[PDB]
């Protein structure tokens, strides 16, 4: 995964298997840390219009 | 790419293998690319005395 958001600690339950996750359609919203086993939670950041 | 799936469930059924829904996990992926068109079941028998 590439790209920008927030990484927080979520209480998903990752398989083994598993590596990447979606929410809806192509939108990664959770990944698997490389180095260590914990679960990441990538979540878009603070925008909105003016 | 060889997916072998397993779920190992416990059923007190002898015969006729109930119905329901069960998931099946990839256990792991074997580097394969050979040509395979005929499987064949290999069990085993117990010589007895
Ligand atoms: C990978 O290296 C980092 C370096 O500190 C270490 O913390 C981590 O436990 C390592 N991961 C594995 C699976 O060995
Ligand atoms: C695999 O071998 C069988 C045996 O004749 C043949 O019919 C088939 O075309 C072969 N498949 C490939 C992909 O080589």
């Amino acid at each position: 995964l590439t790209g920008t958001g927030v990484l927080t600690e979520s209480n998903k339950k990752f398989l083994p298997f598993q590596q990447f996750g979606r929410d809806i359609a192509d939108t990664t919203d959770a990944v698997r840390d490389p180095q260590t086993l914990e679960i990441l939670d990538i979540t878009p950041c603070s925008f909105g219009g003016v | 790419y060889f997916k072998i799936y397993s779920k190992h469930t416990p059923i007190n059924l002898v015969r006729d293998l109930p119905q329901g829904f069960s998931a099946l996990e990839p256990l792991v992926d074997l580097p394969i690319g050979i040509n395979i068109t005929r499987f064949q079941t290999l069990l085993a028998l117990h010589r007895s005395y």
